RNA sequence: UUAAUAUUUGUUUAAUGAAAAGUAUUUUAUUAUUAUAUUGUAUAGUAUUAUUAUAGUGUAUAGUUUUUUAAAAAUAUAAAAAUA
């Protein structure tokens, strides 16, 4: 070529730090000679076309929309290399959608299932963030728990009098979101059974529980 | 004679209720009167007052 | 050495580690060997142009 | 729950 | 002429199966893949290497803990003013601003102060038009002590390091904000319903004050938090340590009769009628009219009407059973043993019943 | 009662993203450069990845017990044989070593401490500033107040995590000596030139535009 | 390629001679091929330049294990020495060098050098050394002011 | 042979199940009902 | 428009064309008819409207069970504004044209650089093509507004150095173009009237920023007549003080005069 | 043909034959320890019978079949 | 896709109708002692023992080639008879 572009290829596969000096500067031909110009975007102003800083323009859209998930008042957690594969983990996954972290929980808790186990962990570390983060304990929900396939291993090995067999290890994601829900209401699980109210009659306890009138906190003292 | 099924054969297990009662299926939990934590009845507690009387 | 000059701003001419370039091949040369001379190389180095 | 303390003097010239 | 292959990193990636190896024999259980970890030895040791002048000679350039304190109670005031108003709503509850500015700088606070701040509490104080003027004018208060007669707390850590190389006054202003507006938001907390955290920001919270009537007050608040928390051991501690006060407070000062609130409490609440009782007779001969005590006789009492009726008392062996408040319950959730997940049946609680530790 | 299950297509058909040729994204010039995500909606406030050493244990833990793995503490094949590395981590080293290379040192040397160089590229530029330090094996200078970033130091038993400024090495090519007459930039040389009280000849550093000879 | 790739335990010393081995042998030994080469006598006496430095400037890298003698009042001291010794050689040594002349017995044990891989998976292993263990008929120890 | 190809992938969305997902059977499956539909217009309509 | 760019979206995507694609269009999401591969007809209503509704939500689009961010308020909308200001014009050059500008009354721009010159009309640039994004949404957010984030409206044009117009200076002409070429087609919102709108916006969120004073002032006065004593706090007072200053003088620097 | 490896050698290597009576199990332990005359023979240690409690190391040791 | 599948299912257990070694690897560690060159070390596993370099004052708590559990059918066991 006559006029080698820093951009172009000759004999050169696209490295990105050898063929872009300077991500903000575009250049071009102009005179037999390499010019380095503004790099500008085009948006749509009043009707027309305007030429806005591309550098500035990239940096103010990352930021915008990283500030917008940032305040938006939920907590999401992915966990990654999840061991199970991802229809077993989908299956375990379509019971919780749609549920109170409570009844999550306690249902995880109350399974036999490896992705229940796993979801539960997910939804202790999700509480955690997002008590880090300021929301309340009592208003959370799940709001959207999904799973797509991941990395993979594959393992052989022998069996008795000499026969391989081959096994695809497979693991999952999980994107789990927590989110503050104020017009949430739980349902009643304190109720008890018959059975257990007459049983601690008979042994004595109260089957209601005592509420004592605790005062508040108060700084007069001070 | 074995062939590859199409996506609508995959889906028709899940409108039987071997599938249904199997996997997707909740709990009947409450709490605990003696270990406020989640209990199905008719399974106790190691603890000396669950043995005793049945919370 | 890398992270002690970034952290002190000590000045540092010769590499901390002799380099082998040629991976342990060095030693299987003869120790009198020698590039022989080659005459009229085809080539424009020597001219020692400055403009193109 | 200790503070943060205030940095010492130069040990050396 | 084949080779064998035990576990080896699939196609699109290593999985947790061979991570497992490469963590824990050193490499890939093949052995035909190279260990390669240039990538964590750059981040570990290249990161924490210092020479040894530097880090001799970091320690004279630290910031002054003064201008600290002062830049970062400015920047968090700033930050707190700015946080807008909540707006209420007809018919439903208004989701509340999340306070995505407002971590950094409380945490640089926090972490220049020596104390956590709650972000649940924060927001609730917030959230509350009246506590956020009370956390207003306490953080303003501070403000102007700490820029004009330095900070108390770091002087009186200067003087415990002077004259241990070689007594205690009363609480200053400064502190009896920090105290203040610690108070607040710890109410802020309960409010929003984390009992646990409110428990543990008033526990270093009483680390400030140093007058009997402030102590009086941060332990009867204390006993009152480990109250709603189930603490009922920390509880009663602090709602008698109320009245070992009581002897040096002012005569204005009931700090010392909700000390005694809480002590009765939580006897009661550890099933002990007779103790709680017991306690709430001596908090009335001493205070003769309080209605904190009068009350909480007044259903111990209604109680008592009914305990000789079921079992002629509390039984012996079933005390501290019966869970009442729903703060344990709430805890339980997270701690409890799952079936068939975690438990004494486990496998990995099995091994640590086994071993020692 | 039942939860409502709606089987998902990909885990039927997923095939894999098309390859790039040459590495060449056809939409690198025409796209804004923004996060991975963003744009798309993929967001995530904490990413806990189970392969890090440090949920070890939580990895083990959330597996079966019956899951058995046999060559925890030895391996089939001998693991001493010398051999060779994978070809991304074989190129991630020629990509973070490269003065390895022969020659790689610029010759012959002319940037020592104590000249005003300026900026001509990169950050940076337009700014003069004076060399403070040489790193000759890597062909960078450290120049003053000239690109200063953030190292951080971290928390010993005694000490706290400390960030301080402080100036990084800065490549050779994009920087250009300033004439101490003219204050322009200027072509600068080698000339060996023997000293008046020393019989001996020294190499000096002469500028084109002014004649002007620098001592080493 | 004839080079051995394995750095085990069971790491074999090649026995075939090759030319290169010669001719470096015999280049620094009289600098072939530019010097002339000494006459028969020289090269065969005890005047040959690398068996008068080796007698008149021996080299041989003894290292004294800290963990044996350090702050433990032990009878038996171990050395490392190259493998071309042997106990008499050492004897010989520790008497004449260093004076150490109540040497009882020395217990030799040959070792395969210290292998390791660094951050780049590289296979390196340190030279190979031969462990003894020398018998004294008093304890010693050098202690470590704490 | 010109299979079309290039102008029946943009109908894929219209089938349904393994014809939308997969590329050939979709490309079958549209080739097949066009011919039969032209059919029908010209002898059967 | 559903599923490219919003209404107060910064991004500019043409909804029709893929321009964002690392592949060619190969299967076409929404298609009504079979002759609907060989010739679209997109660009018709009836059918872009499929095509638009018929794909995905994005990033922005914040589909219907996942959560949508609260865009319309002034208290977001401000900060939005002030932190392009501070990603356009870096802290140190914004101190040196504080100082050239308060000692020389912008009769020293010799001392920038050029350099410096093109990074603050880039930066005022940037700043009036977000405003005319955010028009609509300040429009509709100037009536729950509060005082802080009026006063950081001209907080943020202060800061991004570009003088509001009021009935350097880069909000008072528009942009150049035929009226018979421009776009104006329905369904973008797209503001015609630049320098007749903010004006209008200005001089409204003065009136209300007045309205915010004075509410202020009243609420202290009826809560003092309420306690029948004159206690003021040391922290009102302060706030008081200082924001009657910072009021003034903000508005001084762009002209505006309460 | 269909037998299992595991089973059939569990099968021979371990008795089926389920005791009767505890007074059959006594006769059994009465009638167990007899020499052979011809056979090869096995030895009879002092503490066959005897308690193992206390021998073994794992019959004291927390066990999951068991539960402590 | 086959696949909610086929075969497998093992952490001291019902301990075993039983118990004395050699050889070649893998892995190495400051053993003691007789107290004169060199040379190869110990336990633990793994594979093998016809074709004599392993059998006697009397044999390792030896249990991975020994393997989990609250159903019918199929299948295996005629050493599963108190049948034919
Ligand atoms: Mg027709
Ligand atoms: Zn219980």
């Amino acid at each position: 070529p006559r006029i080698l572009l820093d951009r172009s290829l000759w004999k050169s596969l696209w490295i990105t730090k050898l063929q872009l000096p300077d991500i903000n500067r575009w250049e071009r031909v102009v005179n037999s000679r390499r010019v380095t110009e503004d790099r500008y975007a085009f948006v749509e102003e009043e009707g027309v076309m305007h030429k806005v800083n591309w550098g500035l323009y990239c940096e103010r859209l990352e930021t915008e929309l990283t500030v917008t998930q940032e305040r938006l008042p939920q907590h999401t957690l992915l966990m990654k290399a999840v061991p199970s594969s991802w229809k077993k983990l989908d299956i375990d996954i379509s019971v919780i959608r749609g549920l109170s972290l409570r009844e999550a929980m306690a249902q995880c808790k109350l399974s036999l299932r490896k992705g229940h186990q796993i979801v539960f962990r997910a939804l202790e570390m999700a509480q955690q963030g997002a008590e880090a983060k300021g929301l309340d304990k009592e208003h959370l929900r799940v709001a959207h728990i999904s799973c797509y396939p991941g990395p993979t291993d594959k393992q052989i090995d022998i069996r008795s009098k000499g026969y391989y067999a081959w096994k695809t290890k497979k693991s999952s994601h999980l994107v789990l979101t927590l989110a503050e829900d104020p017009e949430m209401v739980l349902p009643d699980r304190t109720c008890l059974p018959y059975s257990s109210l007459m049983s601690m009659k008979r042994a004595g306890l109260s089957a209601q529980p005592t509420v004592i009138d605790v005062p508040a906190i108060t700084a007069d003292g001070i | 004679p074995k062939r590859k099924k199409n996506p609508m054969q995959l889906r028709r297990k899940v409108y039987g209720l071997h599938f249904k009662e199997k996997y997707l299926k909740m709990e009947e939990w409450y709490y605990c009167p003696l270990c406020a934590e989640p209990k199905k009845p008719g399974e106790w507690c190691r603890r000396e007052d669950c043995r005793q009387i049945k919370p | 050495v890398d992270r002690e000059v970034l952290l002190t701003g000590k000045s540092v001419w010769e590499c901390p580690i002799h380099i082998d370039h040629t991976c342990g091949g060095s030693k299987t040369v003869p120790p009198h060997a020698k590039k022989p001379v080659r005459y009229m190389d085809a080539g424009i180095a020597n001219v020692g142009v400055t403009d193109i | 729950t200790s503070l943060s303390r205030d940095p010492q003097p130069p040990p050396s010239d | 002429p084949t080779l064998y292959l035990y576990r080896f990193p699939g196609p699109h990636g290593p999985g947790p199966y061979t991570m497992k190896y490469w963590w824990t024999l050193g490499c890939f259980p093949t052995g035909m893949e190279v260990p390669f970890r240039l990538h964590e030895f750059l981040s570990t040791y290249q990161q924490e290497h210092v020479p040894v002048e530097v880090e001799e000679w970091l320690r004279c350039y630290i910031k002054d803990p003064l201008s600290e304190l002062v830049n970062a109670s400015n920047d968090f005031f700033k930050a707190v003013e700015v946080y807008p108003e909540v707006e209420s709503a007809r018919g439903y509850k208004t989701l509340q601003p999340s306070i995505a500015p407002l971590l950094v700088p409380m945490k640089k606070f926090e972490e220049q102060l020596g104390v956590k701040i709650s972000p649940v509490g924060l927001r609730s104080v917030l959230s509350n038009p009246v506590l956020k003027d009370r956390f207003l004018d306490d953080l303003f208060d501070y403000k102007s002590y700490v820029e004009k007669g330095g900070s108390t707390p770091h002087r009186r850590l200067a003087r415990s390091r002077f004259e241990g190389s070689l007594p205690a006054e009363t609480t200053a202003d400064d502190e009896r904000s920090l105290i203040l507006l610690l108070t607040t938001i710890s109410e802020g907390c309960i409010n929003a319903g984390n009992y646990s955290d409110a428990a543990s920001v008033l526990a270093d919270a009483l680390m400030f004050c140093h007058d009997p009537d402030s102590q009086a007050t941060t332990h009867a608040n204390i006993s009152f938090a480990s109250l709603l928390n189930a603490d009922f051991k920390g509880a009663e501690y602090n709602g008698r340590e109320a009245a070992l006060l009581q002897p040096q407070v002012k005569p204005t000062s009931t700090a010392c009769a909700r000390g005694y609130v809480g002590w009765a409490a939580a006897a009661a609440y550890q099933d002990d009628f007779e103790k709680a009782e017991a306690i709430v007779k001596d908090g009335l001969t001493l205070y003769v009219g309080n209605e904190h005590l009068e009350k909480l006789a007044n259903k111990l009492q209604a109680l008592r009407e009914e305990q000789p009726s079921v079992y002629k008392q509390v039984p012996r062996s079933l005390r501290e059973s019966r869970s009442h408040l729903p703060s344990q319950q709430s805890r339980g959730l997270l701690s409890g043993s799952g079936k068939g997940f975690s438990n004494e049946f486990d496998w990995v609680e099995f091994k640590n019943k086994l071993y020692p530790s | 009662m039942y939860a409502r299950f709606r089987t998902r297509s990909k885990f039927y058909f997923r095939p894999a993203r098309p390859a790039l040729a040459y590495n060449v994204d056809p939409n690198v010039m025409r796209r804004p450069k923004v996060k991975r995500g963003l744009l798309k909606g993929t967001y995530s406030d904490e990413t806990v990845d189970l392969r890090d050493r440090e949920r070890l244990e939580l990895l083990e833990s959330m597996r079966h017990p019956r899951e058995r793995d046999f060559y925890q503490d030895h391996t089939y094949h001998n693991q001493w044989l010398r051999r060779d590395l994978e070809k991304h981590q074989k190129q991630q080293l020629a990509a973070r070593y490269k003065y390895f290379a022969p020659d790689f040192e610029i010759s012959p040397w002319i940037w020592y401490p104590g000249d005003i160089v300026e900026v001509v590229s990169g950050e940076g530029i337009g700014q003069r500033g004076t060399i403070i330090a040489v790193i000759k094996y890597k062909n960078e200078i450290v120049v003053q107040n000239i690109n200063v970033q953030d190292v951080v130091i971290p928390a010993s038993e005694s000490r706290p995590e400390q960030i301080v400024q402080r100036e990084h090495p800065i490549s050779v090519t994009r920087v250009r000596h300033v004439d101490p007459s003219t204050n322009e930039i200027c072509n600068i040389e080698m000339v060996k030139v023997r000293n008046k009280e020393t019989g001996e000849m020294e190499e000096k550093r002469m500028s084109l535009e002014s004649g002007i000879l620098m001592s080493i | 390629p004839p080079v051995n790739d394995y750095f085990g335990r069971s790491r074999i010393w090649n026995p075939i001679a090759c030319k290169l081995g010669y001719v470096r042998k015999k280049a620094d030994e009289w600098g072939w091929p530019n010097k002339p080469p000494p006459p028969t006598g020289l090269r065969y006496s005890q005047e040959f330049f690398p068996f008068f430095f080796e007698r008149y400037f021996p080299d041989a890298e003894v290292r004294l294990l800290l963990d044996s003698v350090l702050n433990n009042e032990t009878k038996r001291p171990v050395f490392q020495i190259p493998c071309s010794m042997s106990k008499v050689e050492l004897v010989n040594y520790l008497k004449n060098i260093y004076g150490i002349d109540n040497v009882v017995r020395v217990e030799v044990r040959n070792r395969r050098g210290r292998r390791y891989k660094n951050e780049v998976g590289e296979i390196k292993m340190m030279d190979d050394y031969k462990v003894a263990v020398v018998e004294l008929d008093t304890p010693v120890s050098v202690e470590l002011k704490q | 042979h010109y299979r079309a190809k290039l102008e029946l992938d943009r109908i894929r969305s219209m089938l349904r199940g393994r014809a939308r997902l997969e590329r050939k059977v979709g490309l079958k499956r549209l080739f097949f009902l066009m011919r039969t539909q032209t059919r029908y217009r010209v002898e059967q309509q | 428009v559903y599923g490219g760019s919003g209404r107060g979206d910064l991004l500019y995507e043409n909804p029709d064309a893929r321009r964002h694609s690392g592949r060619a269009l190969g299967v076409l999401n929404g298609v009504r008819h079979s002759s609907q591969a060989t010739m679209p007809e997109s660009g018709q209503l009836y059918y872009r409207k499929l095509i638009l509704h018929s794909r995905p939500p994005n990033g922005s689009c914040a589909g219907l069970q996942r959560h949508c961010h609260d865009t319309c308020n002034w208290s977001y909308l401000i900060p939005s504004l002030h932190r392009c200001a501070e990603s356009a014009i870096s802290a140190k050059l914004w101190e040196k044209m504080c100082q050239l500008g308060l000692e020389d009354r912008s009769k020293a721009w010799v001392n920038l650089t050029q350099y410096e010159r093109q990074r603050v009309r880039d930066g005022q640039n940037l700043y009036r093509y977000e405003v005319h994004q955010r028009l609509p949404l300040l429009e509709e957010s100037i009536g729950w507004a509060q005082l802080d984030d009026l006063l950081g409206w001209f907080r943020s044009a202060r800061r991004a150095w570009v003088r509001l117009p009021t009935s350097s200076s880069a909000m008072s002409c528009r942009l150049e173009g035929h009226a018979d070429s421009r776009d104006t087609t329905p369904g973008r919102n797209q503001v015609f009237d630049t320098p007749e709108r903010v004006e209008q916006l200005t001089e409204a969120t003065v009136h209300r920023i007045r309205e915010e004073l004075q509410r202020l002032n009243r609420s202290e006065r009826s809560d003092c007549e309420g306690s029948a004593a004159m206690r003021a706090s040391a922290r009102r007072l302060a706030r008081d003080e200082e924001l009657s200053r910072c009021v003034e003088e903000e508005l001084g620097w762009h002209g505006v005069a309460l | 043909y269909g037998r299992r490896y595991r089973k059939m050698e569990t099968r021979s290597k371990r008795r089926m034959r389920p005791y009767a009576s505890l007074g059959e199990i006594g006769l059994e332990n009465e009638l167990r320890k007899e020499p052979r005359i011809n056979a090869k023979g096995l030895n009879n240690t002092d503490d066959e019978d005897w308690p193992r409690h206390t021998k073994s190391w794992g019959d004291g040791m927390p066990s999951m079949r068991y539960g402590s």
